[PDB]
Parts: structure tokens; C-alpha cells; sequence
């Protein structure tokens, strides 16, 4: 073993297994080990772990699933769409913070928003798993990216967490001191969304109308879904039935007749 | 997912100790405990404390507290922990096969759990449901340092190991594990590292 | 509605010529007509058209700056706090704007027309249940905004010295009591830390200002230091590790983001102190005291540094100690280190480095710091006997252990003889054997206590006067109301022999030297309730066993 160069195209140390202890640095090395490695052997790499930034370990080549990429995605263009790469590593950091609130989480009687965290942490993981691809359409990013920093920020919000801001594009361009005054009215929107949900909490939690009436107050066209099963009447002709939307009050009706044509035998003609 | 299934159950350990802390956790709090046939003025209730130390019960016949464990000096704050020979479950236990006043009926055949010490004393006791008594008999075997007894917490064991691995193999998202483990390339017997260590 | 044409206007139209007849038409505006609608107009004027600044930014502003200079105070600015703040809002905002247009000069305008204004505002604008945290968005904005070449070219060239010394003043004492009850969420931690950069460039502007027109060269009026370091080590009590912990990444998204400011923090006011030079010694004593948790962080670096400006101030005493020496010094330091660090503050690193850097000072130096090494030899027993208490505190947590380790540090201090303290933790055991209504023991506690005082009239220290209740307390008046509550618990703690005994010499003092007979009859009285229970009921004899602890 010798012959180890500085690089900075490493920072996806990536395991493939819990490593065999042949380094007296290594151990078996857990699966989601992405190593920041300093030093660069063909075979081999060593340098700091997630787990122990301060700690070598040589790793194996084949071991090493190489990822030139770095903390940026975009300046080797390894994106899958710019401006959302942020999130996910982002999202799998409050991951780890999440399963660390969890170790704290049991070991007291909170099993109710436990259970709250469990199946928004399987709601986010869902979205992560699907967002990894970029086959959504762009319609899609932006839905999937609003209620994913909204359940995130939740998360944060009843955990005592701290918030972030730049609703779109990695959460990231706001908190880069750009402003003063955006970042004071960005604070503020999000704390606008933080009472919105505690206030909301109670009321989808607990009721359902509430939670109607706020998405209908944001769309004004609306289809009333009607399936059809099997016409049970005594005829023995032909029948014609009009269906539609009547308005007792009005004495009208609400919408066009649908036509539906009944044989003679009990059944559709 | 075979390497991935002999890796969660390979790194065991850390879930078993984890939980087996959470059950003491929950014997030191604890609650009121259940007697035996306590109907003529009889405190059925009375809270069962273990000590901070995990190394003595705080118990004995207190009132019929709803709030549940309190903190004072119980009846007796002392069980002997290093000479329990065991508990014992259902049928095993005498109180069980008494057959005149204390006759326990078969309601109560999964809430028998009698403390063995001292060699011929007993405490024959009642847990108020099933989840809640082998949570007891749990902490109490890891007391013991043997495995544990209760569904639920199986189903802990299962369903944290498998979000924590499920937490792991997010570094091989489009990656495949070979079954056969990667060979190990040769490592040349020389250590003089060309550049320098750390 | 008439901003509505000014974008296309001024796409068919003189720029200027409608900035200024805009101008004319809003101070056409008579004084006291539709105040928040018009500041909706000229928000949204300032919205638009302020994208080209350089031809109407330098005229349209005045006029704002005139209405909102009239908005400044007159003492009816009530319905326009909200709306004014919004305005500063936006056109803080687009002047942050960078692609508009050059404003450096046009900010510096904004500085000499809108900076004492806003600073009097929120002076007066002084509740934090209102909008006040807009406001203090809005003065951070400012703040962040400017460069310290603007802050030098009028602000700190004012009129006559007494305005700015007066405004600067006002400053400090506005960012201590905004450090100070700080007006976030606790977790708008972004902005936490924003402010504090801001505050920390801006108190570092006014402390080049007060170097370069408040030191020697200001030869005298040299007081308002004591703000300045009080502010500064205010803004230096939070936002530490533990909090920087809480995350792992914590401490890393911070140190990326913004570094740790307390280095420079401790460095500014470290190469400050040490600025201060002849005026040291004509402020230590008071600032003694603030400097010990700035020395306490639980840093490395800084703390390096720190430390040495013990010695540096004990050095100034040293060229005061021709007229005694660092007793006033020491006493201070004692007393603070007790508290902070029975505050659950230090560790015993910092007592390792502590002991190093002030002996290798005192090394160089002469027979002084050969005294200040024996009492430093003091302070790192008494650091030890400190961090030990804390640690069997933090540890058992039982009453025995407790009052144990406390009556150890007790006895030590009583053989340290730095006797206020001692009281102190007297009344702490005091808490304690209450909390367990041992009434005989926290009445012995009393006594001890009550055993240094005198039935003389004259209140020789105030360090026996105590934090309970703090007025004139004559001796002999402190002494028979501590002798009164003792004999009330040994009346409880059934143990009236002591009671009579005290109740005999209260009632001689009476009789001497008060004559206040009506305390006489009321102190007999129980002197007979005791005599009766004594003869009168039985009560156990408590057992005593023996513990060998091997």
C-alpha cells in the first residue's frame, strides 16, 4: 500500500457491503457509508467517514462505488434536474434527524405523534423514492416539492425544530444572505405556514369539512362522478332515462339530461 | 436481499440492548401493580417502583392510586435481584392451583407472574392486560439478562431493524450487491505510504 | 389607482419630468389627508420606475424621506407604524438590489435623512407585541446595507461631541436591550444569526469610532465603556455549543455559514481592553466581573487569549499597587468564579489552562505575581472543591450528597474566611434541610449565621446584609429577626431548650438596648408555650447507629 493523492471527485464514498476488518481503519462498514475519502490509491480509497469525519479508512476499489460528484450536483451536471438534488440530500440529513428524534421518541410516551412521524417519514421516503427519477412533469416537481417542505417543515415545527426557507430550488437561495428584508418576509411566510398548520391540526386531525371548504376556496370548477350499476324497474318497454343535476328549490334543473337507453328485459338495451 | 438480509440480522445487537433499555425505562416508571383477589377492601391497586439503580422494587400493598406510582418509601423497597430464580407464568404458578380462598379464576390465566425469591417466597401478581405484562416479564428478564417474552416487542425488533437498514441502502439507490462478496484486490506487503498518513 | 399608468407612462414619457411631477403632486398632499393610502401610492410608485433609479431615485426619495421624517414623531404616528415599516421594507429592498442602479451615494443620502430617524423610532417604538420586529428587520437592513466607510462620513462626523456621545449611548443601550430580550421566535434561527453579524458590524464601527474620538484624544468624558462592554459581552452569552450541538451539522452549517463569531467577538473586545491603556485601572473593578464567562467559554482559542488579560489587569493594579494592591481585584474575581461556576459553567480543562497561562505570566514577572501565584494557587483549589461539588450534584442527586459536598465547600470557605459566600451557601443548605423540614438543622444554619453578627446598632458590612430584604438593617436588628426565626423553627423542631435559650437573650437585648417592651410580652409568651410542651408532652428518642464506610 502506498501512492495516495489528494482529490476532491470522492465525496460519494460509497460501501457496497459492511466491509470485511482488514484496515486496521476499517470496520464493517455500514451500507449507507458515504465517505468523504481524501486520498486516492487505484484500488483503494482512504480518507473520512460519515460516521467519523475525523477517522481514516482504505476501502476497497470494487468496493467503492465511485461518484465523481461533490456537494455540488450541478458543476459536473450530475443532476437529474437542476435546482432539486438539494433536496434530496437535504431531506435525507433531516432523515438522519428524524430516526435520531425517533431513538428519543419511544423511549416516552409520545406514541401518538410517533405514529404521526411514522407515516409521514413513510410519506417523504415514498417521494424520495419516486422523485429519484425525474420522469414527473414539471407540474409534478412543483406539487411533489411544496407538500414535501410543507410535511418536512411540519415535521420540524412539532419537533421544536428550526425552519428553512426558499419554498422551490433546494431551500437554499434565501438562506444565502442575498437580502435582508426577503429573508425577514421569507421568515415570515414560513411561520405563516407554521400557524396555518398548527391551527389546521385540529382541524383535519379531528374534522374533515374545514379541510374541504380550504381546497375548494382555491379551485371554482368541480365534476360530480356518477357510475352507474344496473337499473332495477318494472317496465317491460323501452326506457329512456334522463339523468342529471336538479335544483329542488329552483324548480330547474343543474345540468344536461345524460341519456341512457333500457331494454325491455331488465337489462341495458 | 440475501447480503442485505444477512446484514440486518447479522448487526443485531444494537436494536435488542436498545430496547431492553426502553423496557427498564418503563419498569423504573412503572405503575400499580395488581394483588391477588383484592374484592373486601383490598387495595388492588399499588405501585411497583423500580429503582433508579435497577437494582431494588419499591413495592407493597399502597392504596388504590389511579394516578399509579408514586414516589415515597413503598411497603417493601427491597427485591433481592441477584437471587430471583424466576417468574413464573400461568399454570406454574402456585397461586393459581390454590383451590379454596385465593382460587384465581380463568380470567387470569395469562396475568400470573410470581416473583421467586428467598427460595420459598413468592409474589403472586396480576398485570391489568396482556401487553403490559409481558412488557413486565421482559424488563424483568433483562434484569435477568435473558431474551425476551413479549409480541410486541418482536415487533419492535422487526419493524426498527427493518427501517433502519431501510435507512441505509439509500447509498446503493441504483447499485446491486453481489451475493459473492467482492474480491479482495492484492494489497502490496509494503505499508511505506508514499504520501503522508492521517 | 394612478401608480397603475406610471410603468407605461414612462414608457411613452420623460422619466424625470414624471418622477418630478409626481413629486409636486404628492406634496400637493395636504399635511393630514389619507396618510396610509398614500403610503400604499408611493409604495407602489417606489415598486416600479425605481428600477431606473439614477434619475428619479435622487428626486423621488426626498420627498419620502420627508413625509416619513414627518412620520418620525408626531406623537400621532400610531396608524402608521405598520404601513411606514412597509415602506421601509421596500425600498430598503430594491436599493439592496443590485442590478438597478448605483446607490452608494444615493444609500449614504438614505443615511443622513432616514438612519438618527428610524434609530429614534424604534426608541420610541419600543414594545415588542407589536409589528416592532418589521421595524428591527428593517433598522438590521440599514445596518447590513451600509459599509463602514458610510457609517464614518457623517454619522460619526456629527455636531458637537456631546450629540454624538449622547446618540451613541442610545445605541448601545438599544442593542443591549435587543440582545436582550430578543424579539424571534427562537426559531428563526437564520435570522438569529444574521442579526447577530449585523450587530456585530455595526458595534464594531462604533468601536472605532470611540477609539478614534473617545480615547486619550478625548482625554476625559470616558464613561461609556461600561455600556460598550456591557453590550458586547451581553451579545457574547449565547449562541453556544451545546445549542451549535443539537445537530451535528449544527455546528458545521453554522461555522460554514457564518464561522464562530465569539473568536472575533473575544478578540475585538480582548484588543480593545487592551487599548484602553491608562483608563484600565480607573475600570477594573467593575468590569472584573464580565470578563470571567467570556473567559469561561467552553472554547479553546479564545479563551487562550483571555485568560492573559488576568494578568494584564492584575498588571494594572500592580502599577496602581502603590497604594495596596489586587485586593479589590481578587475579591471580585473570587466571588464572580463562585457564582459562575456553582452556575454550572466550567470544567476542569479551563482550571489546567488557567493555572499554566497565569503562572508562566507571573514567571516573568515580579514578587506581586509571587503573591497573585499563591492566591491563583487558591483559585485552583477552590476550582477543584468547585467542580467536584458539581459533579457528586449532577451525580447522586440525593439530599445527603448534596448537603454532604455542600458543608465540605461550607468549611472550606469558612477556612478561606471569604465570609459572604459562606453566608451564601449557609442559606443554600438553609433551602435544603427546609426542603427536608429538618427545622433543627436549618435553624442551626441560621445560627451559625447569626453567630458573626453583634447586637450593636451599626451595620459594620453590608455583606451580611443578604438579597431576602436589603435597607438599613442595623445590626441589632438583623440579629434579633434571624434570632426570631430560629426560635420559630426550633418551636417547630420541638426542641425548645435552645429556644428558651436564645428567647433569654433576645429578651436581654430588648431590655438594654431597644426597650421595645411590646416584643418583650410576644417573645414570653411563646418563652410559656415552650415551658408547657417541655414539661408537659413526651416525644421519642431518635436511635444513632454507627456507619463504617470502607
Amino acid at each position: 500500500m502506498a501512492r495516495w493523492i489528494p482529490t476532491k471527485r470522492q465525496k460519494y464514498g460509497v460501501a457496497i457491503y459492511n466491509y470485511n476488518a482488514s484496515q486496521d481503519v476499517e470496520l464493517s462498514l455500514q451500507i449507507g457509508d458515504t465517505v468523504h475519502i481524501l486520498e486516492m490509491y487505484e484500488g483503494w480509497y482512504r480518507g473520512y467517514t460519515l460516521q467519523n469525519k475525523s477517522k481514516k479508512g482504505i476501502f476497497p476499489e470494487t468496493y467503492i462505488h465511485l461518484k465523481e460528484a461533490t456537494v455540488e450536483d450541478l458543476g459536473q451536471h450530475e443532476t437529474v434536474i437542476p435546482g432539486e438534488l438539494p433536496l434530496v440530500q437535504e431531506l435525507t440529513s433531516t432523515l438522519r434527524e428524524w430516526a435520531v428524534i425517533w431513538r428519543k421518541l419511544y423511549v416516552n410516551n409520545k406514541l401518538t405523534l410517533f405514529r404521526q412521524l411514522q407515516q409521514m417519514t413513510y410519506s417523504l421516503i415514498e417521494w424520495r423514492s419516486q422523485i429519484l427519477s425525474g420522469t414527473l412533469p414539471k407540474d409534478e416537481l412543483a406539487e411533489l416539492k411544496k407538500k414535501v417542505t410543507a410535511k418536512i417543515d411540519h415535521g420540524n415545527r412539532m419537533l421544536g425544530l428550526d425552519l428553512v426557507v426558499r419554498d422551490d430550488n433546494g431551500n437554499i437561495l434565501d438562506p444565502d444572505e442575498t437580502s435582508t428584508i426577503a429573508l425577514f418576509k421569507a421568515h415570515e411566510v414560513a411561520s405563516k405556514r407554521i400557524e396555518e398548520k398548527i391551527q389546521e391540526e385540529k382541524s383535519i386531525l379531528q374534522n374533515l369539512d374545514l379541510r374541504g371548504q380550504s381546497i375548494f376556496s382555491t379551485i371554482h370548477t368541480y365534476g360530480l362522478y356518477v357510475n352507474f350499476k344496473n337499473f332495477v324497474c318494472n317496465i317491460g318497454e323501452d326506457a329512456e332515462l334522463f339523468m342529471a343535476l336538479y335544483d329542488p328549490d329552483q324548480s330547474t334543473f343543474i345540468s344536461e339530461n345524460y341519456l341512457i337507453r333500457w331494454g325491455s328485459n331488465g337489462m341495458p338495451k | 436481499s440475501r447480503p442485505i438480509l444477512e446484514l440486518k440480522e447479522k448487526i443485531q445487537p444494537e436494536i435488542l440492548e436498545l430496547i431492553k433499555q426502553q423496557r427498564l425505562n418503563r419498569l423504573v416508571e412503572g405503575t400499580c401493580f395488581r394483588k391477588l383477589n383484592a374484592r373486601r377492601r383490598q387495595d388492588k391497586f399499588w405501585y411497583c417502583r423500580l429503582s433508579p439503580n435497577h437494582k431494588v422494587l419499591h413495592y407493597g400493598d399502597l392504596e388504590e392510586s389511579p394516578q399509579g406510582e408514586v414516589p415515597h418509601d413503598s411497603l417493601q423497597d427491597k427485591l433481592p435481584v441477584a437471587d430471583i430464580k424466576a417468574v413464573v407464568t400461568g399454570k406454574d404458578c402456585p397461586h393459581m392451583k390454590e383451590k379454596g380462598a385465593l382460587k384465581q379464576n380463568k380470567e387470569v390465566l395469562e396475568l400470573a407472574f410470581s416473583i421467586l425469591y428467598d427460595s420459598n417466597c413468592q409474589l403472586n401478581f396480576i398485570a391489568p392486560d396482556k401487553h403490559e405484562y409481558c412488557i413486565w416479564t421482559d424488563g424483568l428478564n433483562a434484569l435477568l439478562g435473558k431474551d425476551m417474552m413479549s409480541d410486541l416487542t418482536r415487533n419492535d425488533l422487526d419493524t426498527l431493524l427493518s427501517m433502519e437498514i431501510k435507512l441505509r441502502l439509500l447509498d446503493l439507490e441504483n447499485i446491486q450487491i453481489p451475493d459473492a462478496p467482492p474480491p479482495i484486490p492484492k494489497e502490496p506487503s509494503n505499508y511505506d505510504f508514499v504520501y503522508d498518513c492521517n | 389607482y394612478l401608480p397603475s399608468i406610471i410603468n407605461d407612462v414612462k414608457l411613452v414619457f420623460d422619466p424625470v419630468e414624471l418622477s418630478v411631477l409626481f413629486c409636486k403632486f404628492i406634496q400637493s398632499i395636504p399635511d393630514n389627508q389619507l396618510v396610509r393610502q398614500k403610503l400604499n401610492c408611493m409604495t407602489k410608485i417606489v415598486e416600479s420606475t425605481l428600477f431606473r433609479q439614477s434619475e428619479c431615485r435622487e428626486v423621488l426619495l426626498p420627498l419620502l424621506t420627508d413625509q416619513l421624517s414627518g412620520q418620525l414623531d408626531d406623537n400621532s404616528n400610531k396608524p402608521d407604524h405598520e404601513a411606514s415599516s412597509q415602506l421601509l421594507s421596500n425600498i430598503l429592498e430594491v436599493l439592496d438590489r443590485k442590478d438597478v442602479g448605483a446607490t452608494a451615494v444615493h444609500i449614504q443620502l438614505i443615511m443622513e435623512r432616514l438612519l438618527r430617524r428610524i434609530n429614534r423610532t424604534v426608541i420610541g417604538m419600543n414594545r415588542q407585541s407589536p409589528h416592532i420586529g418589521s421595524f428591527v428587520a428593517c433598522m438590521i437592513a440599514l445596518l447590513q446595507q451600509m459599509d463602514d466607510s458610510h457609517y464614518s462620513h457623517y454619522i460619526s462626523t456629527f455636531k458637537t461631541r456631546q450629540d454624538i456621545i449622547d446618540f451613541l449611548m442610545e445605541t448601545f443601550i438599544m442593542f443591549k436591550d435587543l440582545i436582550g430580550k430578543n424579539v424571534y421566535a427562537k426559531d428563526w434561527m437564520v435570522m438569529n444569526m444574521t442579526q447577530n453579524r449585523v450587530f456585530l458590524r455595526a458595534i464594531n464601527q462604533f468601536a472605532e469610532v470611540l477609539t478614534r474620538f473617545f480615547m486619550d484624544q478625548a482625554s476625559f468624558e470616558l464613561q461609556l465603556w461600561n455600556n460598550y462592554f456591557h453590550l458586547a459581552v451581553a451579545f457574547l452569552t449565547h449562541e453556544s455549543l451545546q445549542l451549535e450541538t443539537f445537530s451535528q451539522a449544527k455546528r458545521n452549517k453554522i461555522v460554514k455559514k457564518y464561522g464562530d463569531m465569539r473568536k472575533e467577538i473575544g478578540f475585538r473586545i480582548r484588543d480593545m481592553w487592551y487599548n484602553l491603556g491608562p483608563h484600565k485601572i480607573k475600570f477594573i473593578p467593575s468590569m472584573v466581573g464580565p470578563i470571567l464567562e467570556v473567559t469561561l467559554t467552553p472554547e479553546v482559542e479564545l479563551r487562550k487569549a483571555t485568560i492573559p488579560i488576568f494578568f494584564d489587569m492584575m498588571q494594572c493594579e500592580f502599577n496602581f499597587s502603590g497604594n495596596g494592591n489586587f485586593h479589590m481585584f481578587e475579591n471580585e474575581l473570587i466571588t464572580k468564579l463562585d457564582q459562575e461556576v456553582e452556575g454550572g459553567r466550567g470544567d476542569e480543562q479551563y482550571k489546567v489552562l488557567l493555572e499554566k497561562l497565569l503562572l508562566e505570566h507571573c514567571r516573568k514577572h515580579k514578587y506581586l505575581s509571587s503573591s497573585g501565584e499563591v492566591f491563583a494557587l487558591l483559585v485552583s483549589s477552590l476550582l477543584e472543591n468547585l467542580l467536584d461539588y458539581r459533579t457528586i450534584i449532577m451525580q447522586d442527586e440525593s439530599k445527603e450528597n448534596r448537603m454532604s459536598c455542600t458543608v465540605n465547600v461550607l468549611n472550606f470557605y469558612k477556612e478561606k474566611k471569604r465570609e459572604d459566600i459562606y453566608i451564601r451557601y449557609l442559606y443554600k443548605l438553609r433551602d435544603l434541610h427546609r426542603d427536608c423540614e429538618n427545622y433543627t438543622e436549618a435553624a442551626y444554619t441560621l445560627l451559625l449565621h447569626a453567630e458573626l453578627l453583634q447586637w450593636s446598632d451599626k451595620p459594620c458590612v453590608p455583606h451580611l446584609l443578604q438579597r431576602d430584604s436589603y435597607y438599613v438593617y442595623t445590626q441589632q436588628e438583623l440579629k434579633e429577626k434571624l434570632y426570631q426565626e430560629i426560635i420559630s423553627y426550633f418551636d417547630k423542631g420541638k426542641m425548645w431548650e435552645k429556644a428558651i435559650k436564645l428567647s433569654k437573650e433576645l429578651a436581654e437585648t430588648y431590655e438594654s438596648k431597644v426597650f421595645d417592651y411590646e416584643g418583650l410580652g410576644n417573645l414570653l409568651k411563646k418563652r410559656a408555650s415552650f415551658y408547657e410542651n417541655i414539661i408537659k408532652a413526651m416525644r421519642p428518642q431518635p436511635e444513632y447507629f454507627a456507619v463504617g464506610y470502607y
